[PDB]
């Protein structure tokens, strides 16, 4: 549930929440997105 | 760096092949623009695809020197002394649940230091919104609604994007009250008036001649500091068309174009313009041997993405340049030299040679 690390891996479905650069348009970044990525 | 020369080249070659299909219309382009985007889309790509991307451009991303040397280039531009004068965005768009190779994206950051984004597409408001959205923000809100409706469908899967802004402010500014309305011959033999500003001042203005043995003159511009330059360039006589420079004017001249060695006074009137162009690359990339791209069987996109078929539905540019007395929110005989017919117009990067911006101004 955590961005840490994964700010260049994109999309991932697997993944409990997201920490691509769009994600915001999808109401489905980490909370910590802002201050990792 | 040999890089900036070749994706400057590149970049001119592409702006011809544009030029050629204009008319009698203005055009705004930007060489450096089209070179950066292609070369992000070569990582993306492979067999004859890749082949031929490379081949037009005339070198391989993935070469020594070539990532580090484009990424200094686009730092540099970004620096202090852009005053929200250059506003560009290079977006590659991909279907968002389509499964990428591993590893593709850590490799396309360390290169690039961005990544390709992920779109859904078959929402198709929705991502033309978003699309829409990231390019007028990326772009200080200079490029607004970069698509329009149906621009994009459900069966969209893979869109380049390059969108910039370019409105410079003069190392000298004109006069605001030297500003007025003047006579201006278009090509097809009609004359229209235009607002042309004017100024005296020291510029570098040399002639020159092309293979035919036309005369033409290039008049260079400084921007504040010296960091970019705009060129004027036209041919001496009335008679010559604009296309007996453009077809000639290659990244290699550009690039030599340098200081007189004595600059002399000279009253320079040339007019303001606002042009706004958008290119649509199939075409003009087509032309240049990029056709695998396009082709929906055909195109070659395994290195981003071997699970599903992949081609580029839409390659856009979008430029929008602003010439006017400072550049700025604020309101301010020798020999003359009088802008009064069709010029091309060229901003360089001058610590490069980059060529940034080339336009052809048919009507201010």
């Amino acid at each position: 549930e955590s961005c840490k690390g994964r700010c260049t891996e994109g999309f991932n479905v697997d993944k409990k929440c997201q920490c691509d650069e769009l994600c915001s348009y999808y109401q489905s970044c980490c909370t910590d997105y802002t201050a990792e990525c | 760096s040999y890089v900036a020369h070749l994706a400057s080249d590149f970049g001119v070659r592409v702006f011809q092949q544009v030029a050629q299909a204009s008319k009698d219309r203005n055009v705004v382009f930007s060489p450096y623009g089209v070179a950066s985007v292609l070369a992000m889309l070569q990582l993306t790509t492979g067999g004859e695809t890749q082949q031929q991307i490379q081949a037009a451009m005339g070198f391989k991303i993935d070469d020594k020197g070539m990532a580090p040397a484009l990424r200094h280039l686009y730092k540099e531009l970004m620096g202090p002394w852009n005053k929200d004068e250059i506003s560009t965005t290079d977006a590659i768009f991909v279907q968002r649940d389509l499964k990428l190779v591993q590893g593709f994206m850590p490799h396309f950051f360390r290169l690039f230091r961005s990544t390709v984004k992920q779109v859904d597409f078959s929402e198709v408001e929705r991502a033309r919104f978003i699309i829409n959205d990231w390019v007028k923000t990326h772009t200080k809100g200079m490029i607004s609604h970069l698509l329009g409706t149906g621009a994009v469908d459900q069966l969209t899967r893979l869109v380049l994007v390059n969108a910039l802004y370019f409105n410079g402010q003069w190392k000298t500014p004109f006069p605001d009250s030297s500003t007025h309305r003047r006579l201006f011959h278009k090509s097809d033999g009609s004359t229209v008036s235009v607002p042309m500003m004017a100024q005296t001042n020291k510029f570098n203005y040399t002639e020159f001649t092309t293979p035919d043995g036309h005369y033409y003159d290039i008049l260079e511009l400084p921007y504040h500091g010296d960091t970019l330059s705009m060129f004027i360039a036209a041919p001496y006589e009335k008679e010559v068309p604009l296309s007996a420079l453009t077809n000639i004017l290659s990244a290699q001249l550009i690039s030599h174009w340098k200081g007189n060695m004595t600059r002399l006074p000279r009253l320079l009137v040339l007019p303001k313009f606002s042009l706004e162009t958008e290119v649509d690359l199939r075409k003009p990339l087509e032309n240049l041997g990029m056709t695998d791209m396009f082709r929906q069987f055909q195109a070659d996109f395994t290195s981003l993405s071997d699970q599903e078929p992949l081609h580029v539905a839409l390659a856009l540019q979008k430029v929008k340049i602003e010439v006017n007395e400072s550049g700025t929110v604020a309101s301010s005989a020798p020999e003359e030299i009088i802008i009064d017919r069709p010029f091309l117009f060229v901003v360089r990067h001058n610590p490069t040679g980059t060529v940034l911006f080339m336009g052809q101004v048919m009507e201010p």
